[PDB]
């Protein structure tokens, strides 16, 4: 076709095929789950290793003391976006001496990601994120897509076989608000486990957890540090 | 400002433009170079005298600096541009290091220039391959070959251009410490290698040599004829 | 502003139990000439902040415009986040320091007050970027005349009520009118409380004894 | 400050006091004024401390980059030229730097003087700083290309001690370095009080 | 291949890229806006893709200024970009000319910005249609609509989305010139509920906003009590 | 201040310069060379502000050698002098002027010996003899007195000794040793130093 | 228009076997006036480093903000906190970035090294930094330095056993030197802030001084 | 120089002298310092002639384009704000103080002051120029609220005449201009028309 | 007729995929991580006897404690190596410390995928780097080994093989590798795999070997040591 080579070409159905191709690029990555309670936000990601001797790729990255993102898609675009987030947060702290609200950071991300989708010879950022953070208005979970569109979510999962996690979260969304930190982390892990095939399990070497809360700066748990949560399956 | 990607990847991972530059150098004239014990030689096959062309203005052997020369094969104009850039670089190096350039330094600079040209925007790869020979301050002779891809290797004897494979096979079969025993034997080796490709022989040969602590010298046609007669 | 043209006199500030009070005379002086006598030198940044400015009045207008536009742009978003007085103080400090570095200073000396999260805020921003927070502030000639009275009262009684703060501000303004040569009788009082920002019209120092 | 370096048969010696003053206030008496660019090359500080430190550190960075690229250690002449060309772009802007580059290249011992004023001259005996003249006196009266190693050490120590004695803005400890074909070694750091007790 | 660039004219004299952008906006949900004597009222059929999204995500009603609203349809990223542009234009107008931007002027500026993307091959047309609503004593209640082509026209009632025809049919039978905002919110809810399709679309949430005399010339969401009364009235009307 | 001198004869140019490099009050070097070899038959003598002299001379040296390699024939003394003047004049009005005083000596196969004078303002001039620095004030009179166009190189060396002896007798600065060189059809020859 | 102003302030740093002390007074001045009495000049950077800035207050604030931002950048790009030596090197680079518009700030760093032992780094406005065992900077540097050299350095005293410094003795010395300085130097007074850096954490104390 | 504007119910009354000096030499003695920015907006120029003329031309261009864009009469506040922006941005290079007065339907007659530095304040009556310092007391004492057009014209003429009498940079003729809904009624008082106040002799 | 920044329906960048394809045409390089150090081996791939083996620089030194092995387009690797060296020295100058292996890998990876056609730079890059890298060195966290591809994705690897013989060399590494391997065992295993996978016979002139250990700096084996190891194995 002649309508699926540039991002400045409209299809006769009002679709920009490159944006859906970037969406597919996001959907072909590893699965992540994010969920929030009335006092906490949890990011759970499933890391994939190229070979048995290759360290599992990291997926939860710091942004500030109150923001963290899980990535699903191109790693270079992920790092570029993370650097932009960090610079924006540092600028906000330097100028105003206050944490940057998560919603404003997501808005800036959307504005930045829009520009490529409207200019010649530029590609959308082939990465989808799950921002988790705590601001003055409580915990937040946001989802970003290469289409420069974002949504405020109670819970979400993006990546390969993420529909099973989405169905689980929808079924069990009622209890999320009134759940201790351990219960919420276990719910996120259960959502992530549903994505795995039958012959695979959640080990300490392929699970990452990111907690942010009122009295808990954003922390990344990996390796043996995720054992306490895994116990109780 | 032209900002188009002239050189791009293709399935199977080939930079087709660089392959076409290789083809261009293949279609070019023939050049030979041999590293001796105390002498470095360069040979070039003249396409045709034409009986009315000044040999002074068609030389394919040039001196980048006092201790470095190089002969090329491919498109002449790109060779001229590369020669000028290399000369400017040699002068700058002598200015800011207070020591004469080494052969390795200048070949690496030329290779870097070619790489930049095969990865930049709106510009095609260079279509020449250069044999760079000279003497370092330590007195050790050197000989390097550079390709449009930006790859440079150190050779003891190589050929580029038309009939590169045939001359290279001849050199491999007929290169030994015995053949590099004396300077005259080395020049005879270069002439013999060139004669494996050039039809007329003798008349259609351009030969230059550099000795240790001596300026680059182009052998006059009489000397080339004398060596050709000696070979036969 | 390399050369100031129309300038204001000191701006006072004292924090009480449940807000802050700022006073500034209505006067624009062109070098020993009360050219403008009905200009307000107190700004209401938002529902929980205020800003009184000394020095050049044109630069005060510029800061007023920029800060108002910032507050508006924030409100349009409607995300439930308010620029805290500390945020405005930090932004002002950064702007003044940047202008100083560029060698094009904003000739002003502002006093920022606010009430957020059940805590009073009182900041000082200088032309050169000097920033600090203290219970009492006094710019210009107030630092020599009015500040001692406020500091003595606060040291004797760290926590003051609203009426005591207002009386202290009135006394300090009276002293300034007595002793400062670029001062005016008419002045404004601004207060920030949990109820918001209120600015009192043109008051007077009629309690001016002149026993000679 | 007073720093000196002279070339003799067995290498090049480098000496320097360790006093830094801010006007008339002695900021420190333990300032290292000999920088180790590489095990076979070293420089000296004199003038503005910040300028000399920054530009010598940048010179060390550039020398390491050169070594990595060319697989051969940089020469003293190359390092001196690099520093001179790098500080020349800031001529007239107030840089107060006087340095000596000492080492052992493929051409034998080297010794170069570099100044913020643009000078770059090689030589056998050099001394830079406030006490440069006082050190020059003793160094010239006692220098000889055929000095024994201990005699060279004594000459450098005595020159720096005399410069400290006659100069107010110089003092502290006399650091002494010796360059050889196999690198440099720091031989001693003797305090001026002990040297005064030994000589007087 | 006459429809691969906004800089190419088809033989009939059409710019097919703008047509495809119009089709792209035509594939989104419906948004209606009715002008009344007091002011203007907006309504958006905010479809909910999944129950995981919070109430308020993907908001399609923006405040580009104190006194100007914005209801969008189509690609939401483009809508947000245009909203930021409108905010910038309003701020510039206030800074330079020293007073609030008239709605007609802002519509003109944003339309001209949109039109600049329908001329070159280096940029694609915006895939979003939006409406602007403002009220002031000097100027009165105003409502405008801007399409991807850049055409800006004033409207007593507008509808952008897939159900534009139905919404126009329902709006056309209202004496909006004499009714007030309070009586217009209920009608907007009725229209949104009527145009909504349940067989195709799963569920939706009603988003309302207005600006008029009751609000002192400020654009803000309709309070929860008023919105709930409007939804109850719409459900009763549908029966 | 430094010292330069040049005598142009029938078939040669004789040049000499001092070998002192003083920082403030101390002669930090005693065998400095102030002559730059531009080509096989061209010399440049530079005296002036520290840093400017070396930078300018090395830049001109690089450009001249680059010309020689690019074209295969060396630049003529007149061409080199004009090139130097053009560069200096261009840099005169910029933000990075060079405060350097020059003296260009060279030999040409056709035209013959040439001696060129150039000041920090880039005013080129050709003279049979010339000098630079505060020592010129004392040597120009001697050169005018004892100079003839048909002067042999030996007699020219004697005249240079006369000038340097006058410098030793009358000038205040210490200029003990002078480097001496001569350019002829055979190239540049380095003659014995004049020492005191 | 003068872009600089001296706001006073004294800083002190002591390095011990297993601790580091950073002390500063809490007075901010301008000319002959006093801005505040609760403006500490000790800023905490990490869990094992403290930096004390004195001089021009605006430049001090800007530098502190830059250091905080750079610490966070290094943590993000290297996934590990910076050491005291890294902070010193970065500060030296930053200060020299503005050689032609220098930071009118006197800096001092105190914290543990990689081995767990104390370390103190003293800086000049241009960037020169040296690893010292004790150092005082600011208005009363000349008044504090000699006493430290005599007592902890045991200078100019013969037949004195060089017992290693103890934390109690270090705190006593800091308090005494600051009390003595407050008696002579006008710019130093109000109150004293002491930061003790150890493996357990950073402890803070405050002892009052003269208000004159 | 002496420039003045007064505000009455329905419009404004402007007035300025007609002297342009280059030291002690009167280059122009009939200069018109009241410049029509728009149909019903006027500016009184004090300070540097070149700066004031350039600013006036720039504001005229901007305001005309603005009026064409919005099919409605301009606002006096808009002209005042444009002058304020231009003067504040280029305060270091400009030497010009301006008074802006005119009529618009929204707020009626208004007077604005834009002195050096780019301030903007609305006043009932504004004065400016070198000679304004000599009539501050007069305007303060003889100003009343709710004056009539004729009374304002007489007041402006009297105060301007005093300023011309006492200031060496002011002189010539008094150029008055009244702006209201009807239009602009321009006037020029010269010779005996200028108010006269007797001088003492002992 | 598609631009460099173009997405396939499978959510991949065509140029990056083709660059991955070009890697498979390069020489084989192996690296192994051990508690005693990191070893690196490469295949010289000599074409004619007249070529000096010493001129084939397939293992280079970034700093005194880091080395890089590469396969693919060497001319492309030169720029990345120069960037790595400059970054390491810049870090030393600014912070007076040795850059971590992960930091150098990240800095070099950021360069990849920074190519475009419109509005990039006067001399921006037009295509991805068609060369794979194998970083190895000792940091505060001990010996480390990292693998970088044209896509800019870097992962810690215990033992990785890159090049034409990657498929099969990796299998042999899986068969032979254990956590407690010693440096000599690692070197011998790498040599065995290289001998098995090379088309030509293995000798001391047609292979390169380098090691980095906590005590010793980057060391490149000479003919004597290589011959000793070859004889032993
Ligand atoms: C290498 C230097 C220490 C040599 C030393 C000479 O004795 N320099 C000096 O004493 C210079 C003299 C100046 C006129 C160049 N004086 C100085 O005061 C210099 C620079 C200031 C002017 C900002 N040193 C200075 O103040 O900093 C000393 C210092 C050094 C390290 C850490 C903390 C403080
Ligand atoms: C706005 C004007 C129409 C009013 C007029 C009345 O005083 N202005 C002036 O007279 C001002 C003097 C200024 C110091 C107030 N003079 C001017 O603007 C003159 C007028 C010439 C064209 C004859 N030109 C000018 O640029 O000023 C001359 C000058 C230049 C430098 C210093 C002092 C004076």
């Amino acid at each position: 076709n002649q309508y699926d080579n540039d991002v400045t070409v409209w299809s006769p159905q009002g679709r920009i095929h490159q944006i859906e191709y970037a969406m597919e690029a996001v959907k072909q990555g590893s699965a992540t789950v994010g969920l929030k309670s009335k006092t906490h936000a949890v990011l759970v990601a499933l890391k994939r290793a190229q070979s048995e001797l290759a360290a599992h790729q990291k997926k939860i990255l710091h942004v500030d003391n109150h923001i963290g993102i899980s990535i699903a898609g191109l790693t270079a675009d992920a790092r570029l976006l993370c650097n932009f987030m960090r610079q924006e947060c540092l600028d906000s702290r330097f100028v105003f001496d206050r944490p940057l609200p998560v919603s404003r950071l997501v808005s800036l991300i959307g504005s930045k990601t829009q520009i490529p989708t409207q200019r010649y010879g530029r590609r959308p950022y082939g990465v989808g994120l799950l921002i988790a953070g705590y601001d003055d208005m409580g915990p937040h979970i946001f989802q970003t897509c290469p289409s420069a569109n974002y949504f405020d979510c109670r819970a979400m999962s993006i990546g390969a076989r993420s529909q099973s996690a989405r169905t689980y979260l929808e079924r069990h969304m009622s209890e999320f608000m009134e759940c201790n930190l351990n219960e919420l982390v276990k719910h996120g892990l259960r959502a992530l486990r549903e994505t795995l095939p039958a012959e695979q399990d959640l080990t300490t070497k392929n699970v990452s957890i990111g907690i942010v809360g009122k009295d808990l700066e954003f922390t990344i748990y990996d390796d043996d540090d995720v054992s306490p949560f895994l116990e109780g399956l | 400002s032209y900002d188009r990607a002239i050189t791009v990847f293709s399935p199977d991972g080939h930079l087709f433009q660089v392959e076409y530059a290789q083809e261009a150098v293949k279609k070019g004239s023939t050049a030979v170079g041999v590293r001796g014990r105390d002498i470095v030689v360069l040979g070039v096959e003249k396409k045709s005298v034409a009986k009315l062309q000044d040999e002074r203005t068609v030389r394919k052997i040039c001196a980048l600096d006092d201790n470095v020369c190089m002969a090329f094969a491919g498109l002449t104009a790109d060779a001229r541009i590369v020669i000028n850039r290399a000369r400017v670089e040699c002068q700058s190096h002598r200015l800011t290091v207070e020591d004469p350039v080494t052969v390795e330094y200048i070949t690496r600079y030329i290779a870097s220039l070619k790489q930049r040209y095969t990865q930049s925007n709106g510009r095609r790869p260079f279509g020449i391959s250069a044999l760079i020979v000279g003497f370092d301050f330590d007195g050790t002779p050197r000989l390097y070959q550079t390709d449009p891809s930006g790859t440079y290797h150190a050779w003891k004897a190589n050929a580029i251009g038309r009939g590169a494979k045939s001359v290279r096979e001849f050199l491999e079969k007929n290169y030994t410490d015995e053949a590099i025993e004396t300077d005259d034997l080395t020049i005879k080796l270069v002439i013999k290698a060139l004669l494996e490709v050039v039809q007329s022989g003798g008349k259609n040969i351009e030969l230059a040599v550099m000795r240790r602590d001596q300026s680059l010298k182009i052998l006059n046609p009489e000397e080339i004829e004398k060596y050709v007669a000696e070979i036969e | 502003t390399q050369n100031p043209m129309v300038t204001g006199t000191s701006v006072l500030g004292v924090k009480f139990e449940g807000g802050v009070v700022i006073a500034a005379d209505m006067l624009g002086s062109y070098g020993s000439l009360a050219r403008f006598r009905n200009i307000s030198r107190i700004m209401r940044v938002n529902n929980s902040t205020m800003l009184g400015a000394s020095g050049d009045y044109a630069d005060f207008q510029y800061l007023k415009q920029v800060l108002g536009q910032m507050v508006i742009d924030e409100e349009l978003l409607g995300d439930g986040h308010s620029y805290s007085p500390r945020a405005i103080h930090s932004w002002l400090t950064r702007a003044m320091y940047s202008r100083r570095s560029k060698m094009n200073p904003l000739w002003n000396t502002m006093v920022i007050g606010g009430y957020a999260d059940g805590e009073s805020f009182l900041g000082y921003v200088d032309m050169l970027g000097v920033a600090y927070e203290a219970p009492s502030l006094a710019t210009g000639y107030g630092a020599y005349l009015a500040q001692p009275l406020l500091r003595e009262v606060l040291e004797k009684q760290p926590v003051l009520s609203q009426t005591e703060a207002r009386d202290l501000v009135e006394r300090c303004m009276r002293v300034l009118y007595y002793r400062d040569a670029r001062s005016y009788n008419r002045f404004q009082i601004a207060t920030v409380t949990e109820k918001g920002v209120e600015i009192e019209g043109p008051l007077s120092t009629e309690t001016n004894w002149d026993i000679a | 400050t007073t720093t000196l370096a002279f070339k003799f048969r067995h290498g090049v010696i480098v000496a320097a006091d360790s006093r830094a003053t801010a006007g008339a206030y002695i900021a420190s008496q333990t300032v290292k004024k000999v920088i180790e660019i590489n095990p076979y090359l070293l420089g000296t500080m004199a003038g503005g401390a910040a300028d000399c430190s920054f530009w010598e550190r940048l010179l060390a960075r550039q020398c390491r980059i050169y070594e990595l690229r060319n697989k051969e250690r940089i020469s003293v002449a190359a390092a001196s030229k690099l520093l001179a060309n790098m500080v020349y772009q800031y001529k007239g802007m107030g840089l107060s730097m006087g340095t000596m580059i000492c080492g052992w290249d493929k051409r034998g011992p080297g010794l170069y003087y570099v100044d913020s004023e643009g000078n770059r001259i090689s030589g056998a005996t050099f001394s830079v700083g406030s006490g440069s003249v006082y050190a020059y006196g003793v160094m010239d009266r006692g220098y000889s290309y055929d000095l024994e190693v201990e005699q060279a050490y004594d000459l450098a120590r005595r020159a720096i001690y005399q410069a400290t004695y006659r100069d107010a803005y110089s003092g502290g400890a006399v650091n002494l370095y010796h360059v050889r074909e196999d690198g440099w070694i720091r031989v001693s750091s003797d305090n001026v009080a002990d040297l005064h007790e030994k000589y007087s | 291949g006459y429809d691969l660039s906004a800089s190419t004219f088809s033989p009939d004299g059409r710019v097919f890229q703008v047509e495809y952008a119009m089709k792209a906006v035509e594939n989104s949900s419906t948004a209606i806006g009715i002008r009344c004597k007091d002011g203007v009222v907006f309504g958006v059929e905010k479809l909910v893709l999944s129950k995981l999204y919070e109430e308020g995500s993907n908001k399609r009603l923006f405040n580009v200024d104190r006194h100007v609203g914005m209801a969008v349809a189509g690609l939401l990223a483009d809508a947000r970009s245009l909203a930021d542009i409108a905010r910038e234009e309003a701020s510039n107008f206030r800074s330079n000319f020293g007073y609030n931007i008239p709605l007609k002027h802002l519509a003109d500026r944003v339309a001209m910005y949109v039109h600049a993307y329908t001329l070159y091959s280096a940029v694609r047309p915006f895939g979003c249609s939006f409406m602007l609503g403002s009220y002031s004593v000097n100027d009165g209640a105003q409502l405008y609509m801007i399409d991807p082509s850049g055409v800006s026209y004033g409207y007593w009632g507008c509808a952008i989305g897939k159900a534009r025809q139905a919404a126009k049919t329902e709006i056309e039978k209202l004496q909006m010139k004499e009714m007030t905002c309070r009586d217009i919110v209920k009608e907007v809810a009725k229209i949104i509920y009527i145009v909504h399709d349940e067989v195709k679309d799963k569920a939706f949430e009603l988003e309302l906003s207005w600006v008029g005399e009751l609000t002192n010339g400020r654009h803000e969401i309709v309070p929860k009590d008023i919105r709930e009364e409007a939804e109850k009235y719409a459900k009763e009307s549908l029966k | 201040m430094e010292y330069l001198i040049g005598i142009q004869g029938p078939d040669y140019v004789l040049v000499a310069s001092d070998r002192v490099a003083a920082s403030n009050i101390v002669q930090m070097k005693d065998d400095h060379d102030k002559m730059f070899k531009m080509s096989e038959k061209i010399l440049l003598l530079c005296v002036g502000e520290a840093g400017d002299t070396v930078q300018f001379a090395e830049y001109i040296q690089k450009n001249v050698q680059l010309y020689k390699m690019r074209n295969g024939y060396e630049l003529s003394p007149t061409a080199a002098a004009n090139f130097t003047r053009r560069n200096l004049a261009d840099c005169l009005r910029s933000r990075t002027p060079y405060h350097v005083n020059l003296l260009l000596a060279g030999y040409d196969e056709h035209e013959g010996p040439a001696l060129y004078y150039m000041d920090y303002l880039a005013a080129l001039a050709k003279a049979p003899f010339a000098a630079h620095g505060y020592g010129a004030f004392l040597t120009l009179s001697i050169l005018d007195r004892y100079y003839t166009p048909t002067i042999s190189r030996e007699r020219a060396v004697e005249l240079l000794r006369k000038c340097l002896e006058e410098l030793q007798k009358r000038f205040i600065l210490n200029l003990p040793t002078f480097s001496v060189r001569i350019i002829d059809k055979n190239g540049i020859h380095d003659l014995d130093n004049i020492s005191f | 228009f003068s872009p600089y102003v001296f706001n006073g302030g004294t800083i002190l740093a002591i390095a011990g076997e297993d601790f580091a002390i950073v002390a500063s007074d809490t007075r901010l001045s301008e000319g002959f006036s006093i801005h505040t009495r609760d403006s500490p000049k000790c800023y905490k950077l990490t869990d094992k480093t403290v930096i004390g800035c004195s001089g021009f207050h605006g430049d001090c604030l800007t530098l502190t903000k830059i250091i905080e931002a750079r610490l966070k950048m290094y943590k993000h790009s290297n996934n590990k906190a910076m050491t005291t030596g890294a902070i010193a090197a970065m500060l030296s680079t930053i200060l020299y970035s503005r050689r032609f518009f220098p930071y009118y700030v006197y800096n001092i760093i105190g914290g543990l090294d990689e081995e767990g032992k104390g370390a103190v780094y003293s800086f000049d406005p241009v960037g020169s930094y040296q690893r010292d065992s004790f150092k005082a900077g600011g208005s009363a540097s000349a008044m504090l330095q000699p006493l430290l050299d005599n007592q902890v350095g045991f200078k100019n005293m013969q037949n004195v056993e060089h017992v290693p410094l103890s934390l109690d003795r270090a705190m006593r010395l800091v308090k005494d030197v600051f009390i003595s300085a407050a008696e002579r130097d006008v710019y130093t007074g109000d109150a004293l802030r002491i930061c003790i850096v150890t493996k357990e954490g950073i402890r803070e104390e405050t002892v009052s001084l003269r208000k004159d | 120089t002496t420039i003045m504007a007064v505000q009455f119910d329905g419009g404004v009354v402007l007035g300025a002298d007609s002297r342009t000096t280059t030291g002690s030499y009167i280059a122009n003695r009939v200069t018109d310092k009241l410049t029509p920015i728009h149909d019903r907006i006027f500016c009184c120029r004090s300070g540097s002639a070149a700066d004031t003329q350039a600013v006036a031309d720039a504001v005229t261009y901007q305001l005309g384009f603005h009026s064409i864009e919005l099919n409605e009469p301009p606002l006096v506040h808009t002209a005042a704000s444009l002058f304020k922006e231009m003067c504040y941005r280029y305060r270091e290079d400009l030497m010009a103080g301006i008074i802006i007065a005119g009529w618009d339907p929204q707020e009626g007659g208004q007077v604005y002051s834009v002195p050096m530095g780019g301030m903007m304040v609305r006043q009932s009556f504004a004065i400016g120029g070198s000679g304004s310092s000599y009539i501050y007391g007069y305007v303060d004492a003889t100003y009343r609220e709710g004056m009539t057009k004729e009374e304002c014209l007489q007041f402006t003429a009297n105060a301007l005449a005093l300023a011309m009498e006492r200031d060496g940079s002011s002189g010539g003729v008094i150029r008055l201009a009244a702006i209201a809904e009807s239009g602009v009624e321009r006037q020029v008082l010269l010779g005996d028309q200028i108010p006269k106040f007797a001088v003492a002799t002992l | 007729d598609r631009g460099v920044n173009t997405f396939s329906p499978e959510g991949r960048l065509f140029q990056v995929e083709y660059a991955i394809e070009a890697i498979k045409l390069g020489s084989t390089a192996i690296g192994i991580q051990t508690s005693e150090g990191v070893c690196l081996a490469v295949e010289k791939r000599i074409t004619s006897p007249l070529m000096e083996p010493s001129s084939i620089e397939k293992i280079v030194e970034i700093d005194a404690h880091i080395g890089c092995a590469m396969s693919g387009l060497i001319a492309d690797a030169k720029t990345l190596i120069d960037k790595a060296r400059v970054e390491t020295q810049n870090h030393w100058f600014t912070y007076n410390e040795t850059m971590t292996v992960e930091s150098v890998t990240q800095a070099v990876s950021n360069l990849a995928l920074q190519f475009g056609e419109e509005d990039a730079d006067p001399g921006a890059m037009s295509r991805p780097f068609g060369v794979a890298l194998l970083f190895g060195g000792v940091d505060e966290k001990g010996p480390q080994l990292f693998h970088m591809d044209p896509s800019g994705t870097f992962v810690q690897c215990d033992a990785r093989a890159i090049g034409s013989a990657s498929e099969g060399a990796q299998s042999s590494l899986q068969e032979v590798y254990h956590k407690s391997m010693t440096l000599k065992e690692a070197i011998k295993s790498s040599l065995i795999i290289l001998k098995q996978v090379m088309e030509e016979k293995l000798n001391a002139t047609n292979i390169e070997l380098a090691t980095v250990q906590p005590g010793q700096n980057f060391h490149m084996f000479t003919k004597e040591e290589l011959e000793e190891v070859i004889k032993d194995i």
